[PDB]
């Protein structure tokens, strides 16, 4: 019934893969390197122990 | 606490030793060729620190 020819939803983008124009957060990198961090502790600390 | 590797017979009281080990003032014995090793993990302190 709205006059404009368009959908209600309107997607705030944010990264978007170049490959699939798969929209992808800021996270990705952070959570790779983040992991890594997690094993490194974990590691550690059973050295120690 | 003190932990504690030493041959076999490097004490001859094993109870006392077990109890007096910890302590500043204790006077203890051991035999002539039997080597103790106190204080056998210390700098895991200042690593937990």
């Amino acid at each position: 019934p709205f006059r404009h020819n368009r959908f209600s939803l309107t997607p705030i983008w944010g990264f978007r893969r170049g490959r699939d124009n798969l929209p992808y957060g800021v996270i990705r990198w952070m959570r790779d390197i983040q992991d890594d961090i997690n094993k490194r502790a974990s590691k550690a600390l059973y050295i120690l122990s | 606490s003190n932990k504690v590797v030493m041959d076999e017979g490097a004490v001859e009281d094993i109870e006392e030793f077990r109890e007096e080990v910890a302590r500043p003032d204790a006077v203890l014995v051991k035999k002539p060729g039997k080597q103790i090793e106190l204080n056998v993990d210390r700098e895991l302190a200042a690593a937990h620190m």
